[PDB]
């Protein structure tokens, strides 16, 4: 019984309370994020249970600091918790150092927060993978993705969730570097409609030159324009 | 945060299970000899690394406690370094309140006092380092050994680490009460020479003496000197 | 800082730590007391203290301040803490209201204390049981018997030691009105009650009496012998 | 089952293994139903009488100044959570001097009941709130859960066999965003009148409802005031 | 975690304390050092560890520890713990002086140490102090007196009790309780230690006086070679 | 074992559904709210006859117009009876009026399901209070009695039985009460104690009865009043 | 208190007068004001006579704990920064206008520590009241990059110029010379102030006493 | 501004307080007795601030009373005097200075009678006779002129009447009655109060 | 009992958590070999991007402690950045607390010591990453150190870290007994002779320090490409 406590290793060095949290986001829906030269476009799959839930019953594209975003995957309680303390973290940076928070420091900070939270038997690990993303006027379209292990990598087209085994292939075959984000908002629906293999009432948000370092649910028109990527 | 329950506890036989395991982890440690001599001591130890790859001037095993008191270990690696940190701090509390270098006996009182509460007090395991103490303290030199239990005894000679029964019997054979300077170093060298696992390299041993002028490590040109005079 | 909940409800409403303290008072001395209507009286069959004891420090009989005094039964070292805190708060209740402190109030403090150790985080509720005797402002020689569950009862014999279920059924049988006199029939009833259990009072029994808010007097084994002889003569 | 020392542990598939079991612990609770119109949202609760007779453990609660709730699970833990929600709703009356919006209310209790899910040896708040209030825009209604995962829903039913009330209430969403108070609460009571064990009546005793919305305080209708809501035969 | 704690402060189902009577068996492994009082002063009589040459000089031994001008203590069991507690109780002695300008009558000291050692077996979840140390002392109130305590917490006046292995029953057939004449107490001490021997492997220490102030002697070497030839038969 | 803050494979807490037990253990108490008062009674189950029966406090007056009636694990209630009376005189202190019964019952039942192993400072509770009780009290609304649980659940009650006789006495009390006091609810409630009888024919030594009537404040009955009632049955 | 210290090509030369005057009367006519911290760092002291003592026992003990933690010889910058940060957070309640100097692996240099916690790298410093009596003799005859012997003569002339016209004067000058290889802590350098002499013996033998009650107590046996 | 007096005899020590409880301009009930009963043979007295006399010295009475009825025997008056000097001396500078000045009459069995004295700063000293208040300033020379180191009991009482009649004659406060207690080897015995 | 659960002593010593933490640093395995030059402590490691979807600039090990100390770690990369941030914290805390910039040795002593107090107390796991960290002080030459997850820093010439540690230190031991500022036949060739890839200049990260320029420099594909085409002898 080398299980059930994050302060106990395996006999081959593998802390099982972390990889049990990793499959705990693999049983939740996808949320893809695609970088391009004018900013980062998010898109989240929704798995609307009943008709009783209205539009945006649970936000899964949170925002934090008026420019970085929160496409989350796993338990929405834990993801919402680290979302609001990310809000408090960029609050302490902007209040403390004045300068608006560069995203690499926020991803390293929230990353070591959720990592240092997996060293104790007096806490459980988080059960929520999530990703960030923004750009300053001289930053580049920085996005990062953070596991429940606490590791944070810079990506281009990272995808977390249940069907990330499917979702990583189309983002890899999509032309990554040089297109101007509006088309890829449209193209995000092609990824979401491919990976949904079963109400899929999806939701998108981005940051871009049409936004100047902000976040909007889409505005609302591509929801009746990227809906026209049915039959593909 | 924390546990606040002792993991060291009493067996149904009526003994401490963790402390005998600590003396097992000491007994699986590197062998180290210490010889009390009529004016001064010698505390030799054995630094066998994995390969001929490391800096043998980087880490020490002879290292002083701030005035004239060196202490050498046998067992766990870094728990020793914690005991050097605590021991230097306790010697400097004593030095800032009483304005003399600490008597060796009182330093062994306080080091054995700090090693006791790690046999208690909240989830901490005991150290498993039975380091031994030297010191000139006025008139006649001292020598001690703080076990990972917390006991301490003073004597004329000892060994510890691997095969220490041969060290205690061999030092019981070759000891004289007036045997005082470099002859002690001689028998210390031929106590480590007894096993050593081979060839007696000067970079793999280091000694430390307390020759009435402060504890001082011996330079590697001096041990090889007497290794030429074997 | 140890915070494990020890005294917890098991199934079928059984609070096992407290009943384990009930065997812990079942495995002690044999204390006994009698409310004798003008006097109160104790007794605890002691062991072999004559071989090499000191009789001054074998006391199952203590004194709280002057009138109230108690005979613990069980574990004999967790009791002394309750003695000390009883004496401390008893002096505090001499500080506020300034009375010859009533026996009801101090035994409510003891029962409330042990009940506060059936609640706190990890501290093993006591294995003692008391005989809080004494008086008040107007005679009334009230006796009280506490419990490791913190339940005090104002009963009149309460033999609560180790072989004392026989003593309390004996005292159920043989205490109606014959012990309403000054001291002799009451103390005769106590030494008869403990001579039911063991042997002679020249090595075993010791007693204590208390008369009308003065003179808490113990009985040295020369004086106990006279009463024992009378009982033997019967 | 080594996953019994268990709001720290994970079942090897994905499961946290007891804060979904707190969701079982609000499936066990009594049934209720809330819903919303385009103008004013309503709450309807049936109250279990596990006694002689009672106020039947009054469910829907006054928290607020138009943000009313409907508990369904533990009652003491529910009252603790609505003293929290109540106290900081009044704190937002104190500081900002505006009505506290319903979304930030349910989100920060969604961060308050989320802490014992995280840490060690602390059970989750085993209560399923069904909160409902009228902020600046339309009258919201939020199921929240002991898994600290609220839902911006419309027309939700939680409690014992409340799934049948949902499947009535799912296929009758078309006549919402109209359907004023007199014909709305009838449409909610005939949604509640399926969780009952198939024998005939939503009595005035057990049904307590609450109304909140445009130009009216969150208003509780108890034993008497539910009697003007009367219709339906099935 | 609650899977990891040794749970020291738990009553047995037989009512006793598991970690306490394991300390009582720790005394029987290593322990000697009886103590005899007389009409004159009191002595300890002790044993060192083994025959192992390799031992230069003890100022006082590892057994007899000085506490005041008029008290001393000897130690059984685990020697690592008791060192700590004897420095601890030494602090107690001096602060009584700071509070009272008295030389601390020794029963106060034994009561204080037994209260804190009882506090380590009461709560905190730690292991108890595995030492049944004992005390000799004098006050102006009582005579020469020795007390004896154990890791459980209780104590007593134990006029000739030894601790450790091979248990004192011969002393309770040989000690004259009235008069003892401390030279013959030395003779009885080397009798008992002669059954259970120069100062290489013995450590005897006396407490006497001259003109009011007490004198604690550790009985330097050649006195032991006197008493070891004070036999022929025994 | 497992801890105190864990949920059971039935659906509820361990320590709460274990705290429903040790209420079957202990004495039985009953109470009847009427239209002109509320009567409480308890057969306090004296063990030996060698003794004094009039100091087993199971009818305890919180205030002059609130009297409680506990059972189960006795003397575990004294901390929350202490909180009941301290909260009562705090209410009268800060607000200069009487109370309800749902404010003292609101205040005590918050302390029931408030425990835990690793929490704030060790003056907190480990086990839940294994004592079920009910506050007989008169208000400006009406006389009423509020039956608590160890779970913190408290309910309006007009005829409630606790203790070991929580099934047979409750079912007997279910069919014998509808109307009002008119002096005979206190004589048709010790009749339920007369059916309950464990050791002795319910004389004025083993039952404690007390009524709370809107004219007076309370009345803990003395011996000759009790045996005046017992003579009438 | 008149104090001073001068850096030169090999090292530094500290120096102080030896007199401590509480109120307006000398309590003690010979006290060291040149305190040990380290075999390469000596400080000095002025202001409160006890606060300099305790702050340099604390930084001496903590510093040589630091140096035997590192193993190498301790630098003089870390003594400056520990005196600065530890002397600052008591808000200047400690009155310790001390200077400190050292030869180390970078170069021989000295600092001054004002009692509020303001530090100055200087070639030459003067704390105490005798600052004013010993700063001008660093302004007519001080030269940079000067040899050890006339630097010793310079600091002795400075402290000796703090003797003769200041009321915080001293009995005699002691001064330390900290070089690269050797340390020279020499107690008194010059004694320009003899005691003088007495004239005429005073006492009888076993007289001139009003004895009321004797009491004799032996010690050994 | 009250008055406490004591005289150490060879086998006794007698104390006397002024039996006046004052106010701003008037005096309250006379009796209010200032001498606080300690265990059996100790007896301390307290004047000074109106509100620390009844508070501090009663707390000392609690601790010494707890010592006797906790550990059998009572304190010697030396340990009680150094006890209350410790408690006043460490309650002095911290947060609330107890402004009381104590006498402490007492005797142990196997040593002489002792009359301890302390100011409001808790500096303790033995004395064969001590005084307090403003009335100390004029009456103390009469205990200088007539006090032999060995004095009988009735001579000390009539000497104490000399001191109180002088205190009646010159001292400006109306102190008409004085409470007198002789303590000696049979326990605390109190003589009839002196009046005028 | 709990020998393989808690950081406590088993029988025969050998506390079973640090070698369970040593096996944690071999997870995946991106492998550093550090080369020391009598005037230049070069750094080498291998780094594999999975899928050409990671940002290759962001993934690294190669952290910078200060302007004179670099580091590289081969453990589980979750536990890496929690360890390097505390090393930056103690470096800047040393420069604020003791004046001069921290020399490389007792930095590794200090992070070895907090890793010790991880493996001394219970209720925390000893985090599985070892810190190959280089740096130059004024007195001695360039140094290199590695504290393990047990806290045993040594003072090395040329160890390695990660998967294939033994083959690497065998190759370095066989190729140091011969006698190197260029380090062209030592630094990369340990990797290309252990695991046989003969790298293009993408997957290798190199961090040098020189005595002539003690600032820690991470190299790019231009200069490491000239460094790789210099393997044509």
């Amino acid at each position: 019984g080398y299980d059930l406590s994050a302060s106990t290793f395996s006999p081959d060095g593998r802390v099982f309370q972390v990889e049990y949290a990793m499959k705990a986001v693999e049983n939740s829906s996808t949320a893809i994020g695609i970088r391009c030269k004018d900013g980062v476009v998010f898109g989240v799959e929704k798995l609307v249970l009943s008709k009783l839930y209205e539009e945006g019953s649970n936000k899964r594209l949170f925002n934090v600091d008026r420019h970085v975003g929160m496409a989350v995957a796993g338990l929405l309680a834990d993801a919402r918790s680290l979302a609001d303390i990310a809000r408090e973290e960029a609050s302490n940076f902007r209040s403390n150092f004045g300068y608006n928070i560069p995203l690499k420091h926020l991803a390293d900070r929230v990353a070591m927060y959720v990592h240092a939270y997996t060293l104790y038997s007096a806490v459980r690990p988080f059960g929520c993978s999530f990703m960030l993303g923004s750009y300053s006027v001289n930053d580049g379209a920085q996005l990062y993705m953070i596991d429940p292990s606490g590791v944070s990598y810079g990506y281009w087209g990272c995808a977390i969730g249940k069907a990330r085994q499917a979702a990583k292939t189309e983002i890899e075959k999509l032309q990554m570097k040089e297109m101007t984000c509006r088309d890829i908002v449209k193209e995000v629906a092609k990824i979401i409609y491919i990976v949904h293999d079963e109400a899929f009432e999806l939701e998108l948000s981005w940051v871009g030159e049409l936004t100047n370092g902000r976040h909007e649910i889409v505005p609302k028109d591509i929801r009746e324009e990227a809906e026209k990527y049915a039959k593909e | 945060r924390g546990y606040s329950f002792s993991l060291t506890t009493f067996s149904p036989s009526g003994k401490l299970v963790q402390i005998e395991y600590a003396l097992a982890a000491v007994a699986g440690g590197a062998p180290s000899v210490g010889i009390k001599a009529a004016n001064g001591v010698v505390l030799a130890t054995e630094k066998k690394q994995k390969s001929i790859l490391y800096d043998e001037r980087s880490v020490h095993k002879v290292e002083p406690i701030t005035k004239h008191i060196g202490l050498v270990y046998s067992g766990m690696g870094p728990d020793y370094r914690v005991l050097v940190h605590r021991a230097r701090k306790l010697a400097q509390q004593y030095y800032l309140v009483y304005q003399e270098p600490i008597p060796t006996a009182q330093l062994v009182q306080r080091v054995a006092s700090v090693m006791q509460e790690y046999t208690q007090s909240g989830g901490v395991r005991p150290f498993g380092v039975s380091l031994l103490i030297c010191g000139w303290n006025e008139g006649r030199p001292y020598l001690f050994q703080s076990d990972p239990s917390g006991a301490y005894f003073a004597w004329k000679a000892t060994a510890m680490g691997k095969n220490y029964v041969n060290g205690k019997t061999f030092l019981e054979k070759r000891y004289n009460e007036d045997l005082e300077l470099e002859d002690a170093i001689h028998t210390a060298i031929l106590t480590l020479k007894e096993s050593f696992e081979g060839q007696m390299t000067e970079d793999n041993i280091e000694v430390g003496i307390c020759n009435e002028a402060g504890f001082r490590r011996l330079t590697p040109t001096e041990v090889k000197d007497y290794l030429a005079a074997i | 800082s140890y915070d494990r909940a020890i005294t917890v409800f098991s199934p079928d409403g059984h609070l096992f730590q407290v009943e384990y303290a009930q065997e812990a008072v079942k495995k002690g001395s044999t204390a006994v007391g009698v409310r004798g209507r003008d006097i109160v009286v104790l007794g605890v069959e002691k062991a072999s203290v004559a071989k090499l004891q000191d009789e001054r420090t074998v006391r199952k009989i203590c004194a709280l301040d002057d009138n109230v005094c108690m005979a613990f039964a069980g574990l004999t070292a967790d009791a002394r803490i309750v003695i000390n805190r009883a004496r401390v708060e008893c002096q505090s209740h001499r500080l506020t209201v300034e009375d010859p402190v009533t026996v009801e109030y101090i035994t409510r403090y003891i029962a409330s204390l042990k009940q506060r150790y059936t609640q706190s985080n990890g501290r093993r509720p006591f294995g003692i049981s008391a005989l809080i005797v004494g008086f008040d402002f107007d005679g009334t020689p009230r006796l009280y018997q506490t419990d490791p569950s913190g339940t005090y009862h104002a009963w009149k014999a309460n033999a609560i030691g180790r072989g004392a279920k026989s003593v309390r059924e004996f005292l159920e049988k043989n205490y109606t009105d014959d012990a309403i006199e000054t001291d002799d029939l009451t103390i005769k009833l106590v030494i008869k009650a403990l001579l039911e259990v063991v042997e002679s009072g020249g090595k075993n029994i010791e007693l204590a009496v208390m008369r009308r808010d003065q003179s808490l007097k113990i009985l040295n084994p020369e004086e106990i012998e006279k009463y024992v002889a009378e009982i033997e003569k019967e | 089952n080594q996953y019994d020392n268990d709001v720290t542990v994970w079942s090897p598939q994905g499961r946290i293994h007891q804060i979904e079991y707190a969701m079982e612990a609000v499936k066990q609770g009594s049934a209720t139903v809330g819903l919303k119109s385009k103008t004013h949202a309503v709450l309807v609760a049936l109250k279990r009488a596990q006694s002689e007779l009672a106020a039947h453990q009054k469910k829907i609660l006054h928290v607020d100044n138009h943000i009313g709730i409907s508990i369904a699970g533990l009652t003491a833990d529910a009252r603790l959570l609505c003293n929290f929600m109540r106290q900081e709703c009044l704190d937002s009356r104190f500081v900002f001097d505006r009505p506290l919006p319903v979304s930030r209310l349910v989100s920060l209790i969604g961060s308050k009941t989320q802490i014992p899910t995280q840490r060690y040896g602390r059970r989750p708040y085993g209560v399923g709130l069904l909160i409902a209030g009228y902020d600046d825009m339309g009258p919201h209604i939020f199921q929240t859960c002991p898994s600290a995962n609220y839902f911006d829903c419309r027309a939700m039913s939680i409690g014992a066999r409340s799934q049948s009330a949902r499947t009535y209430l799912e296929r009758h969403m078309s006549e919402f965003m109209e359907c004023n108070l007199d014909e709305l609460v009838k449409h909610g009571l005939r949604a509640l009148r399926e969780t009952l064990p198939a024998e005939q009546d939503l009595t005035t005793k057990n049904v307590s409802i609450g109304i909140v919305g445009k130009d009216l305080e969150f208003t509780i209708y108890d034993d008497d005031d539910v009697s003007p809501f009367l219709d339906g035969l099935e | 975690s609650r899977r990891y704690d040794s749970r020291t402060t738990i009553f047995s189902p037989e009512g006793r304390l598991y970690q306490v009577e394991y300390a009582m068996e720790a005394i029987g492994h290593a322990g000697t050092c009886l103590g005899i009082l007389a009409n004159d002063g009191v002595l300890l009589a002790a044993e060192r560890r083994n025959i192992h040459k390799l031992l230069d000089e003890v100022f006082f031994s590892e057994k007899i520890y000085k506490l005041n001008e008029d008290m001393a203590c000897s130690v059984a069991g685990i020697t690592s713990d008791a060192n700590v507690l004897t420095n601890e109780l030494r602090l107690i002695a001096q602060r009584y002086l700071l509070q009272y300008q008295e030389p601390i009558p020794c029963e106060q000291l034994v009561t204080a140490l037994c209260d804190i050692k009882q506090a380590y077996t009461q709560f905190g979840g730690k292991r108890p102090f595995g030492v049944s140390l004992l005390y000799i002392g004098w006050d102006k109130h009582y005579g020469f007196q020795l007390y004896q305590s154990d890791p459980s917490g209780n104590y007593g006046g134990w006029k000739a009790t030894c601790i450790g292995n091979n248990s004192v029953s011969m002393l309770k057939q040989d000690y004259k309780e009235g008069e003892m004449t401390l030279k013959s107490a030395l003779a009885l001490a080397i009798k008992v230690l002669n059954k259970t021997l120069s100062a290489e492997k013995v450590e005897i220490a006396t407490l006497t006086r001259e003109n009011g102030k007490t004198v604690i002697r550790v009985l330097k070497q050649k006195e032991v070679e006197q008493l070891i030839k004070k036999h022929e038969e025994e | 074992d497992r801890g105190v803050n864990t949920f059971s494979p039935e659906g509820r807490l361990f320590q709460v559904e274990y705290a429903i037990e040790a209420i079957k253990l202990g004495s039985t108490a009953i109470g009847i709210q009427t239209s002109e008062g509320v009567c409480l009674a308890v057969e306090k189950r004296i063990t030996s006859p060698l003794m004094e029966p009039s100091s087993i406090e199971k009818i305890v007056e919180i205030d002059a117009h609130i009297g409680c009636a506990m059972s189960g694990l006795i003397a575990d209630a004294k901390t929350l009876i202490d909180k009941a009376r301290v909260e009562t005189q705090n209410h009268w202190f800060t607000y200069n009026e009487t109370m309800t019964v749902e404010s003292v019952t609101q205040a005590v039942s918050n302390l029931a399901l408030q425990f835990g192993e690793e929490d704030a400072d060790p003056g907190a509770m480990s086990r839940p209070f294994g004592v079920a009780l009910l506050f007989g009290g008169v208000d400006e609304k009406g006389p009423q009695l509020f039956h608590m649980d160890p779970s913190g659940t408290f309910v309006q009650c007009d005829a409630r039985a606790i203790g070991s006789a929580s099934e047979g006495a409750q079912s007997s009390l279910q069919e014998v009460y509808h109307k009002s006091m008119t002096l005979k609810e206190a004589i048709k409630s010790s009749l339920i104690i007369l059916k309950q009888v464990m050791e002795e024919k319910l004389n004025a030594t083993n039952i404690e009865l007390a009524t709370v009537q809107p004219g007076q404040n309370f009345h803990m009955f003395t011996k000759e009043e009790l045996e005046e009632v017992i003579k009438d049955i | 208190t008149t104090i001073a210290g001068v850096v030169y090509k090999d090292g530094i030369v500290l120096g102080a007068d030896t007199r401590a005057t509480e109120g307006m009367v000398v309590a003690d006519k010979n006290c060291s004001k040149i305190h040990f911290i380290s075999p390469n760092i000596y400080c000095c002291g002025a202001g409160t006579a006890a606060d300099t003592d305790m702050t340099t026992q604390l930084i001496s003990s903590n510093l040589e704990l630091h140096s035997l933690s590192t193993g190498r010889l301790p630098r003089v910058v870390t003594a400056n920064r520990m005196l600065k940060q530890m002397l600052f957070r008591y808000q200047g309640y400690i009155g310790a206008a001390l200077v400190l100097g050292g030869v180390d692996v970078t170069g021989p240099h000295l600092y001054s520590i004002y009692p509020h916690g303001s530090t100055d790298k200087l070639p030459y410093v003067t704390m105490g009241s005798g600052s004013l009596a010993a700063m001008a003799v660093f302004e007519d005859k001080f030269r940079p990059d000067m040899e050890e012997e006339e630097a010793k003569n310079l600091v002795s002339e400075a402290i000796a110029a703090g003797i003769f016209n200041d009321l915080g004067s001293g009995s005699n000058i002691d001064l330390c010379v900290i070089s690269k290889n050797k340390l020279d802590f020499l107690r008194p350098y010059t004694v320009p102030n003899k005691k003088g002499t007495r004239l005429g013996r005073y006492r009888c033998e076993k007289g001139t006493t009003a004895v009321l009650t004797e009491k004799i107590t032996p010690l050994e046996i | 501004m009250e008055y406490l007096i004591g005289i150490q005899g060879p086998d006794y020590v007698l104390v006397a307080s002024d039996r006046v409880a004052a106010s701003n301009i008037v005096q309250m009930k006379d009796d209010h007795d200032k001498m606080f009963k300690m265990s059996e043979k100790i007896l301390l007295l307290c004047v000074g601030e109106a509100g620390d006399t009844v508070q501090f010295a009663e707390y000392i009475q609690k601790n010494v009373q707890l010592y006797k009825m906790r550990n059998g025997y009572e304190l010697s008056p030396t340990a009680a005097a150094n006890f209350t000097r410790r408690n006043l001396a460490d309650c002095l500078r911290s947060r609330t200075p107890y402004h009381v000045n104590l006498l402490l009459a007492g005797y142990d069995e196997h040593e002489g009678p002792a009359l301890y004295y302390m100011d409001y700063l808790a500096a303790l000293a033995k004395a064969p006779f001590a005084a307090h208040g403003y009335g100390a300033f004029l009456t103390l020379s009469i205990l200088d002129r007539y006090y032999t180191p060995t004095i009988s009991r009735e001579r000390a009482v009539e000497l104490l009447r000399k001191c109180l009649e002088e205190l009646q004659k010159r001292f400006i406060l109306n102190l008409p009655t004085f409470s007198v207690r002789v303590i000696d080897k049979d326990g605390i015995h109190n003589l009839e109060n002196i009046a005028f | 009992g709990f020998d393989r659960h808690i950081t406590i002593f088993s029988p025969e010593g050998r506390l079973y958590q640090v070698e369970y933490a040593f096996k944690a640093i071999n997870q995946g395995g991106l492998t550093s070999v550090a080369v020391r030059g009598k005037d230049c402590a070069v750094i080498v490691t291998q780094k594999k991007v999975p899928d050409k979807l990671l940002d290759s600039s962001t993934v690294t090990h190669l952290f910078k402690i200060t302007e004179n100390i670099g580091c590289v770690m081969t453990g589980m990369t979750a536990d890496s950045r929690s360890q390097v941030q505390r090393a930056r914290y103690e470096a800047a805390n040393w420069k604020y607390k003791y004046g001069y910039e921290i020399p490389v040795d007792m930095l590794c002593k200090r992070i070895a010591d907090i890793s010790q107090v991880y493996t001394q107390n219970a209720e925390m796991r000893p985090l599985g990453c070892c810190m190959i960290l280089i740096g130059i002080d004024e007195e001695q030459g360039p140094q290199v150190y590695k504290c393990d997850p047990a806290g045993y820093y040594c003072g090395f010439k040329a160890t390695a870290a990660g998967v294939k540690q033994t083959e690497s230190t065998s190759f370095l031991e066989k190729k140091v007994k011969k006698k190197f500022e260029q380090t062209v036949e030592t630094a990369i060739t340990c990797l290309s002779t252990v695991l046989s890839i003969d790298f293009k200049p993408s997957e290798i990260e190199v961090g040098v320090v020189t005595v002539e320029n003690p600032k820690f420099r991470i190299l790019t594909e231009a200069e490491i490409d000239a460094h790789l085409v210099a393997l044509a002898e």
